[PDB]
């Protein structure tokens, strides 16, 4: 489980309840929820382990954000809005679809203005339709004046010190995430460090450390769903994915004002609570620190993941066709290493 | 050299490149 | 089969008969036996396919070699002599034994003078012992005067033109091979081009092209028996090595004066005929031509073999321990590419 | 570069190095 639902101040009762969580096959234990001043919080971040920080004020000026405020102020730029007829919004790279022409995505991307996203959301809620939307858009220069001021008001002092102390590279982007209740982002890992800043509503975050690679079966590197798990968490195929019977998660529910550190290479499954209304999040993606000058043995799990990715990339290049990677790997191992 | 080549991290995240 | 036993000139009858060949599980077809002036012979060599050349005179001055002549003239250098209690002389690299301390070789190397090899051979034949010897020694500067003159008398004109026309690199060595009847060198491939010059007695040569990698199951690259087949040809384990049921060989028996082109990366199994007396061979190992400037796709089998070897070498280096190569490869493929 | 690295042949044969 996630830990008991937090009781909201002013006696407003449990923020959420367990009936709002989807049911899965694996056990979990809770991610610690700590003050940013707690030395244990700094210890977790330094060791690249997840922690929920409850009091960073990282996106304090955004906590007033809702669809009306954003529509009035976020400007007239384009926003990427994914549409799906399922609750699962499985990420895929459009640029890799050529490699796998039999891959038929279950979500589609549409570019629209923010007011068109709000209108489409209202159309769906009015007709009781089953269509689902997930807006996922990096923040950029087109945002209006008040959003700029809100952004400038983030706690750059706190997060700049984190970047510096951890040796991270540049902030590459901030993804604005606006989802419908029940939306799910299936398990994947990212190759950047992430401070995940919850703004509105509640998201259940289930994390798995990099040493559970063997249990989570990422797609081939050249597949559009590179870095995502092949396992259907709602109907796990234990014949193809037997070590998913061994997966163990680290779980929490973040709400407004919480910040989850999702360390680079950690798997994460994210869901907007059932019947919890819309969710809003802004993430902070940083490039990881460079490879160290001296390598220490034996290697860490994330180092072996980096090696495996590079082997797949190099073979795809050397063989001239990413579809030849699997046959070559099988030829190498069968009756030799297995 | 080979070791550092194989250890080099990428930077890919779940956000569609244009 | 190998083709009908050749009838020796002067009505001396079949050089050998099929009862002198060991029995194996797979079919074969014959390697062509051609004159060096036959354009088909040049076509095979150019295409890196095996051919037996019957009339090169490559080692004509060595055809008079026997143990008495060699003992009198080959000098007082050291010769590597392998000893085994089995007919199989499986090659292994002594320098890799540290990686695999549970590998217990069935043959042992002893350095001795040539007259000590002749004496040991006679001791064994006198007592009817079962010990087997295989002398395997690169020719070098210590050889006596008459061997130098014989060596100078090899057909350098013919083989120098082959080296030049094929773009090969340097002659790296000439291995002198003196075996007892029934000795077997188990299936392996070498990373050099080879003109295999038979001098005394008869050797059955069974070759397999590089695209039968999948059927012949080489040891891991870091194992002492790198490049040798794991399959016991005398008792093939089809549960571990199922595609050995699909292997198909190219077979010949070479005798005095014959030269077999064994192309780089071609598997070869070599046996000295049962009840045929001692055999003497001298090989000619040349470095292969460089990788071409422009790569053509799809790749050839030998190019994929080169890639696989390099992947295994790089992983052994990057992981810091060659024993971690198999576990990483399995983690990469299971439920992902298999 | 990577392609030529992976395509590079060795030169190992069945003869024991000292
Ligand atoms: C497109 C990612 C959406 C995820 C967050 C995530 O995986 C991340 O920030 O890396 C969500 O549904 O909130
Ligand atoms: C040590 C190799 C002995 C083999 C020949 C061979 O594989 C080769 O020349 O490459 C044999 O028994 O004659
Ligand atoms: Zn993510
Ligand atoms: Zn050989």
């Amino acid at each position: 489980g996630s830990g008991e639902p937090r009781e909201e101040a002013g006696a407003l009762g449990p923020a959420w309840d367990e009936s709002q969580l989807r049911s899965y096959s694996f056990p979990t234990r809770p991610i610690p929820r700590l003050s940013q001043s707690d030395p244990r919080a700094e210890e977790l971040i330094e060791n690249e382990e997840p922690v929920v920080l409850t009091d960073t004020n990282l996106v304090y000026p955004a906590l007033k954000w809702d669809l009306e405020y954003l529509q009035e102020n976020i400007g007239n730029g384009d926003f990427s809005v994914y549409s799906a007829s399922t609750h699962k919004f499985l990420y895929y790279d459009e640029k890799k679809m050529a490699n796998f022409q039999n891959f038929k995505p279950r979500s589609n991307r549409e570019e629209m203005k923010f007011h068109e996203f709000v209108e489409k959301l209202q159309d769906i809620q009015q007709r009781g339709g089953e269509e689902r939307l997930y807006l996922q858009q990096t923040l950029n220069d087109t945002v209006g004046r008040k959003i700029v001021m809100d952004f400038l008001g983030f706690n750059w002092n706190w997060i700049n010190k984190q970047q510096g102390k951890r040796g991270w590279g540049q902030l590459t982007s901030n993804l604005l995430l606006i989802g419908m209740e029940g939306n799910v982002t299936p398990a994947h890992y990212d190759e950047q460090q992430n401070f995940f800043a919850q703004i509105k509503g509640y998201k259940r975050c289930i994390l798995f450390p990099p040493d559970q690679f063997e249990c989570l079966y990422p797609y081939p590197v050249h597949h559009p769903c590179d870095r995502q798990s092949q396992v259907d968490f709602d109907n796990p195929d234990y014949e193809r994915f037997p070590n998913f019977q061994n997966v163990v998660g680290y779980e929490t529910v973040v709400g407004p004002g919480d910040v989850l550190y999702i360390p680079m290479y950690w798997w994460h499954h994210i869901e907007s609570l059932l019947n919890g209304g819309i969710t809003i999040t802004v993430n902070f993606w940083y490039k990881g620190a460079p490879t160290p000058k001296r390598i220490e043995y034996p290697l860490k799990a994330h180092q072996k993941v980096a090696i495996m990715r590079n082997i797949e990339k190099m073979l795809g290049e050397a063989l001239g066709n990413p579809q030849e990677v699997g046959p070559l790997l099988n030829t190498m191992i069968k009756g030799r290493y297995n | 050299e080979v070791v550092k080549l194989l250890l080099e991290a990428g930077a890919d995240v779940n956000a569609q490149d244009k």
